[PDB]
RNA sequence: GGCCAGCAUCAGUUUUGGUGGCAGGAUAAAUCCAUAGGAAUGUAGCUUGCCUCGGUAAGUAUUAUAGCCUGUG
RNA sequence: AGAACUGGCGAUGCGGGAUGAACCGAACGUAGAGUUAAGGUGCCGGAAUACACGCUCAUCAGACACCACAAAAGGUGUUAG
RNA sequence: UUUGCUCCACACAAUAUAGAUGGAUACGAAUAAGGCGUCCUUGUGGCGUCGCUGAACCAUAGCAGGCUAGCAACGGUGCACUUGGCGGAAAGGCCUUGGGUGCUUGCUGGCGAAUUGCAAUGUCAUUUUGCGUGGGGAUAAAUCAUUUGUAUACGACUUAGA
C-alpha cells in the first residue's frame, strides 16, 4: 500500500534539449535549444548539423528525448564544444527513431533491380520462417 | 495570459494510500474508501512521496488555473473523509406543529419520512443516500444527524431533507418552519 | 485506394466527417460509416439540443407531411449533415450518395472488416482541450431515437467477441515474431537489412 | 504475375470551371499518390486513356478508348489539368482513368 | 502592415539663398519598403515642423540591422493609439530577438487586442530593457525565472492523407 | 497520295525547374578569432544552518572544476 | 419631394455581390493558348481543412462594402491599457 | 392456351455496367495518456521497450505467365471432398479434422518465345435476361361472374359457393 501516481512524463522545452527540425532549409537536422523566447518561440542552434543559430517557432521542430549539459544562452562555438563532448550524435544515431529514418531513406534509394533482389530474399526468408512457425 | 505552470499540494496522512490512473482517483483509509473521477479536468498528478502529491497545470488560463485549487480541495475532502469522516447535524424548527421525523423502509431502501410539517396531512420523503447513515440524536431535542465518508453524499442528503421542508404560500419570514442544517463537522472527535 | 473505406464514427466531428465523406463520394470512393452514435458535435449537449428543436419546428403549414422531415437516428442526423454537402438533386449527386452507407453500431460484413479514421475530423485532434462537445447517441435519444439501449447491448456483445479475436491474434504474432528471430543474423536476413528490410 | 499495370490510377474529377460555368475542353484529373504541384510536374505530358465498354463490337473489340494527355498542374494538391481528343462525357466525373509513363524521361 | 525593416531616414528643408544648410532631422522608421518609409517620415515631420515634402528633401535613407540577431532581448515598447472614441498612450513589453521582430508582433497584438490597424498607431520608443527587474509586465517576467523548463502537452501531429489506420496519440 | 497518329529537328507564343558569373549595403549585420572592461536568472571555490554519510538551502564570491554580456580591432 | 458637378442605368451583355436596372471589376466580331480583375479556395464549388500572432464560448454566439438595422445604459465573464 | 415451373451443371446467344486491373489487412479504451514484451504479490503493480504516421504489412519473377527434369524440404497454397465447432444486428460468413489432388520462384537443369514489324486498352471484369438439350425436385392459385351486409357514391371492403 504505497500510493502510486501515474506520471505522464513529457519531453521538456529547456536549454540543452535537442530537437529535430521539420520545415525549411534545414529539416531532418538536429539542433539544441539555447534560450527560450516564449511559449511559442525558442532560440535554436545546431552547428555540427549545419543549421544556423536562429529563432524558431516550436511547432516547426520536434522535441527529441535527448538532453545535454548546456548553459542557457551559450554561443555557437560553445554549443559545438558541448555537443561534441556529450556525443549526442552517436546517441541519436542509436535510437529507433533515427534508425527508422535511415531505413526508409534506404528503401527510397533502391534501384529497380535492387527492389527485385529484395523480393527474392523475402521469398527465401519466408520459406524457412514459415517452417519454423509450424513445428513448435 | 496563460501561466506557464501553477501547482498545488495534497498532503497524505499516515493511514491512507491514494492512487490515480488516468485521472480516476482512489483514496483508501481507515474508515473505508471512496473514488472520484477527474477526467473532465486536465491537470497532472505527481507523487513526490508517500505523504505528498503535487497537482499542476501547464500553460493554463484563468478558468483553467482556477480549477486547480478545486481539484486539490475535492481530493483533500476524500482524504479527510476517509480518516475523520463527516457529520452533518440538523435541528427541526417549528412554531406550533411538532415536526415528526422517522426512518422507513420500502423494498429495502431507508427513507427519511417527515410528517405533520406546518400541520400538513401529506407525508414527506427523502431517501437515505448510500454511504450516509442517520442517527436521531439522543439527548438533544429535534436533532437529526447524518454521517459518512463522503462530504458530498452527506451534505446532499442533508440538503434534500431541508428542501423537502420549504413553505409555500406563506410569509417565509414569519413562517420559519423547517429542518435546517445546524452544524457541519467531523466524526472522529477531539479533531 | 481500397474498393470500400469503413470509417469508425466514434470520436469524429459530424460536419468535418461529413465534409470529407461528401468529397470522397463525389470522387468515386465508396464509403460506409459505422458507430455513428459515437459521433461528436462541438458545443455542449444543451446547445445542440436547442439547435435540434429549432430544426424540429419547421414544417409545411398546410400539410406536415410535405414539409421538412426530421430523422432522429444518429446515422441519419449524420446523413443529413452530409447530404447538404452534396448536390443531391442532380443525377451525379444521387450517384455519389448511393456509394454511401451509415450505421449505428457495427453490423455484419463490416465488424470483421477493418475500420479507419479521419484525422482531420478527429475531435481529440481538433477541439481545443477544454471545449465542450456532444455525443450523437445522447443527442438523438433525447429527440426521439428509440434504439440506443439495444445498440449498446449488441455492441458490448460484439466487443466481447472481438476482444477474443484480438487476443488470439496477439498470441500468434508473438510466435511469428519469435520465428522471424530464430532467423535473424542469418545470411538472407543481413542481406535484407542492407536493402532497408 | 498478378500485376500487369504499366499506368498510374487516376480520377475524372470535374471540367475546368467557375462557380457557375464549366468548360468541357479541359478536364481535371486526380492522379493516385500525387500530392503537390511539384509532385505532379512529373506527369505533365504523360498520355491518358479513359477506357470504356460498349455493346456494338467494332474494329474487333467491345472496348473503346478516349485518349488524351496531361497539360499543366492545377492548384495546390497535385491535381492536374488534361485535354482529350474529344472532351470526356461528364458521366465520367468520378470514373477511373489511366495515366501512362510515356513519353518517357527516365 | 507587413514584414518590417527599420530605417534611418534623414531629411531637411530645401536650401535657400538666405538659409543654405538647413538643420537636418532623423527618424528611425519601421516600414516594409523604403517607399513606405520615406512617406512615413514626411508624415511625422509635418506633425512636428513647418515642412511638407514639396518644400524639403530626403537626404539619406539607410536600413539599420539588428546588432545581435541571435541574442534574446526584453523589449520595452511605447505606443500612441487611436480607439473608436479616443486616443491613448500605452506601454507593452515584448520579448524577442530583434527590434524588427518585436515591432511585427506589437502591430499584431494591437490589431488583436485592441482592433487597432496600422494607420492608427504611432510607435514612440522601442528600447532594450538592459537589466531584468526593470521588466515590468508579468507575461514576460514569467520567462526569466532560473533553470526554466516546460512541457508542451497534447501533441497534434498533422496527418498527410485523409485516412489513418491507427488512431492517434497526443503523447509528447 | 485521302483519314488519323508517333517521334525527331526547328519557328512563334507561353508555362515550370536545375545551375554558372557578377554588383550594392555599416563595401550587409551576425557567427568566428583577438582584446579590453563588466555584471547575474552567480560556474568553481569558501563560509554558516539544518540534514540517512552529501545532499538541500542563504550567504559570500565575477572564471575558478560552466558561461554569458558590452565595446574596439 | 426639389437643385449642383461628375459618373452611370435607361439603350448593355460579360465576371463578382447567392438573388437583384443603377454597387465592384470590366464594356462584347469568330476562335486557340496564356495571364489577371473584382471576388474567392472545409463540402456544396474551380482553388491551401495553408502558414503566423492574438482575441472570443453566447440556455436565441458570430461570420465582410452598397445590404437588407439596433440605442442609451449596465456586467466581480475574459483580455490588454 | 399446345410441355409448363424450380434448384444445380455448360452451351449458345443477347444485354448492359456512376466505372476490378496485386490485397477493404477486424480488440477495446484513453488522449493532462497508451501499445507491445516480460516478471510478479495479478495490481490504478514492477521492469523493458515503441511512437515522431500506411514512406506500413502482406503479396509480387515464369506464353496474361507455355512444355518439361531433378534436389532440399514435410513447409506454403489453390481446388473439390470429409470431421468437429462458432456466428441471428442484416447471422448467409468464420474457425477446426482428416485423406486426395494441382502449383510452388526454397534451390539447380532442358525446351519455347521473333514477323503484333518503333506506340495505338490492344480486349483477361461482372450485370440482367432469352432459348435448346438433361442431372435433381415440385404439382397452385388469384381474378370475372354469382352471392352475404359487420362494407359501399363507383371501385374497394367483408362473407358464401364441387
Ligand atoms: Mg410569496
Ligand atoms: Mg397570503
Ligand atoms: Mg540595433
Ligand atoms: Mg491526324
Ligand atoms: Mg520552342
Ligand atoms: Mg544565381
Ligand atoms: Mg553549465
Ligand atoms: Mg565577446
Ligand atoms: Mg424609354
Ligand atoms: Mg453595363
Ligand atoms: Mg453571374
Ligand atoms: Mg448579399
Ligand atoms: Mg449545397
Ligand atoms: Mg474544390
Ligand atoms: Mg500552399
Ligand atoms: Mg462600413
Ligand atoms: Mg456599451
Ligand atoms: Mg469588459
Ligand atoms: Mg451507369
Ligand atoms: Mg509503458
Ligand atoms: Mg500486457
Ligand atoms: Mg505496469
Ligand atoms: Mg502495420
Ligand atoms: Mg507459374
Ligand atoms: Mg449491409
Ligand atoms: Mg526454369
Ligand atoms: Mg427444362
Amino acid at each position: 500500500t504505497d500510493s502510486i501516481v501515474k506520471a505522464s512524463n513529457w519531453r521538456l522545452v529547456e536549454v540543452g534539449r535537442v530537437v529535430l527540425i521539420k520545415k525549411g532549409q534545414s529539416a531532418g537536422k538536429l539542433a539544441a535549444i539555447v534560450e527560450i523566447i516564449d511559449q511559442k518561440k525558442v532560440l535554436i542552434d545546431g552547428p555540427k548539423a549545419g543549421v544556423p543559430r536562429q529563432a524558431i517557432n516550436l511547432g516547426q521542430v520536434v522535441l527529441t528525448p535527448l538532453t545535454f549539459a548546456l548553459p542557457r544562452g551559450a554561443r555557437t562555438a560553445t554549443v559545438s564544444k558541448k555537443w561534441a563532448a556529450a556525443a549526442v550524435c552517436e546517441k541519436w544515431a542509436a535510437s529507433s527513431w533515427a534508425k527508422k529514418i535511415a531505413q526508409r531513406e534506404r528503401r527510397a534509394a533502391l534501384t529497380d533491380f535492387e527492389r527485385f533482389q529484395v523480393m527474392v530474399l523475402r521469398k527465401q526468408k519466408r520459406y524457412t520462417v514459415k517452417k519454423a512457425l509450424a513445428k513448435a | 495570459m496563460k501561466y506557464i505552470q501553477t501547482e498545488q499540494q495534497i498532503e497524505v496522512p499516515e493511514g491512507v494510500t491514494v492512487s490515480i490512473k488516468s485521472r480516476i482517483v482512489k483514496v483508501v483509509g481507515p474508515r473505508g474508501t471512496l473514488t472520484k473521477n477527474l477526467k473532465h479536468i486536465d491537470v497532472t498528478f505527481t507523487k513526490v512521496n508517500n505523504q505528498l502529491i503535487k497537482v499542476a497545470v501547464h500553460n493554463g488560463g484563468r478558468k483553467h488555473v482556477a480549477a486547480l485549487r478545486t481539484v486539490k480541495s475535492l481530493v483533500d475532502n476524500m482524504i479527510t473523509g476517509v480518516t475523520k469522516g463527516y457529520k452533518y447535524k440538523m435541528r427541526y424548527v417549528y412554531a406550533h406543529f411538532p415536526i415528526n421525523v422517522n426512518i422507513v423502509e420500502k423494498d429495502g431502501a431507508k427513507f427519511i419520512e417527515v410528517r405533520n410539517f406546518l400541520g400538513d396531512k401529506k407525508i414527506r420523503n427523502v431517501p437515505v443516500r448510500d454511504g450516509v447513515t442517520i442517527e436521531f440524536s439522543t439527548n438533544v431535542k429535534d436533532e437529526i444527524v447524518l454521517s459518512g465518508n463522503s462530504v458530498e453524499d452527506v451534505s446532499q442528503n442533508a440538503a434534500d431533507l431541508q428542501q423537502i421542508c420549504r413553505v409555500r404560500n406563506k410569509d417565509i419570514r414569519k413562517f420559519l418552519d423547517g429542518i435546517y442544517v445546524s452544524h457541519k463537522g467531523f466524526i472522529t472527535e477531539d479533531l | 485506394v481500397e474498393p470500400v473505406v469503413v470509417i469508425d464514427g466514434k470520436g469524429h466531428l459530424v460536419g468535418r466527417l461529413a465534409s470529407v465523406v461528401a468529397k470522397q463520394l463525389l470522387n468515386g470512393q465508396k464509403i460506409v460509416v459505422v458507430r455513428a452514435e459515437e459521433l461528436n458535435i462541438s458545443g455542449e449537449f444543451f446547445r445542440n439540443k436547442l439547435k435540434y428543436h429549432d430544426f424540429l419546428r419547421k414544417a409545411t403549414a398546410f400539410n406536415k407531411t410535405r414539409g421538412p422531415f426530421h430523422f432522429r437516428a444518429p446515422s441519419r442526423i449524420f446523413y443529413k449533415a452530409l447530404r447538404g454537402m452534396v448536390s443531391h438533386k442532380t443525377a451525379r449527386g444521387k450517384a455519389a450518395l448511393e456509394r454511401l452507407k451509415v450505421f449505428e453500431g457495427i453490423p455484419p460484413p463490416y465488424d470483421k472488416k477493418k475500420r479507419v479514421v479521419v484525422p482531420q475530423a478527429l475531435r481529440v485532434l481538433r477541439l481545443k482541450p477544454g471545449r465542450k462537445y456532444t455525443t450523437l447517441g445522447k443527442l438523438s435519444t433525447s429527440v426521439g431515437w428509440k434504439y440506443e439501449d439495444v445498440v449498446a447491448k449488441l455492441e458490448a456483445k460484439r466487443k466481447v467477441s472481438s476482444a477474443e479475436y484480438y487476443a488470439k491474434k496477439r498470441a500468434f504474432t508473438k510466435k511469428v515474431a519469435s520465428a522471424n528471430a530464430t532467423a535473424a543474423e542469418s545470411d538472407v536476413a543481413k542481406q535484407l537489412a542492407a536493402l532497408g528490410y | 504475375a498478378e500485376s500487369h499495370r504499366l499506368y498510374v490510377k487516376g480520377k475524372h474529377l470535374s471540367y475546368q470551371r467557375s462557380k457557375r460555368v464549366n468548360n468541357p475542353n479541359v478536364s481535371l484529373i486526380k492522379i493516385e499518390g500525387v500530392a503537390t504541384p511539384q509532385d505532379a510536374q512529373f506527369y505533365l505530358g504523360k498520355r491518358i486513356a479513359y477506357v470504356y465498354r460498349a455493346s456494338k463490337e467494332v474494329r474487333g473489340s467491345k472496348i473503346r478508348v478516349m485518349w488524351g494527355k496531361v497539360t499543366r498542374t492545377h492548384g495546390n494538391s497535385g491535381v492536374v489539368r488534361a485535354t482529350f481528343r474529344n472532351n470526356l462525357p461528364a458521366k465520367t466525373f468520378g470514373a477511373s482513368v489511366r495515366i501512362f509513363l510515356y513519353p518517357s524521361n527516365i | 502592415m507587413a514584414h518590417f525593416k527599420e530605417y534611418q531616414v534623414i531629411g531637411r528643408r530645401l536650401p535657400t539663398e538666405s538659409v543654405p544648410e538647413p538643420k537636418l532631422f532623423r527618424m528611425r522608421i519601421f516600414a516594409s519598403n523604403e517607399v513606405i518609409a520615406k512617406s512615413r517620415y514626411w508624415y511625422f515631420l509635418q506633425k512636428l515642423h513647418k515642412v511638407k515634402k514639396a518644400s524639403g528633401e530626403i537626404v539619406s535613407i539607410n536600413q539599420i540591422n539588428e546588432a545581435h540577431p541571435t541574442k534574446v532581448k526584453n523589449f520595452g515598447v511605447w505606443v500612441r493609439y487611436d480607439s473608436r472614441s479616443g486616443t491613448h498612450n500605452m506601454y507593452k513589453e515584448i520579448r524577442d530577438v530583434s527590434r524588427v521582430a518585436a515591432v511585427e508582433t506589437l502591430y499584431q497584438d494591437m490589431a488583436a487586442r485592441h482592433r487597432a490597424r496600422f494607420r492608427s498607431i504611432h510607435i514612440l520608443k522601442v528600447a532594450e530593457i538592459e537589466k531584468t527587474a526593470d521588466v515590468k509586465r508579468q507575461y514576460v517576467k514569467q520567462f526569466l525565472t532560473k533553470d526554466l523548463k516546460f512541457p508542451l502537452p497534447h501533441r497534434v501531429q498533422k496527418s498527410t492523407k485523409t485516412f489513418s489506420y491507427k488512431r492517434p496519440s497526443t503523447f509528447y
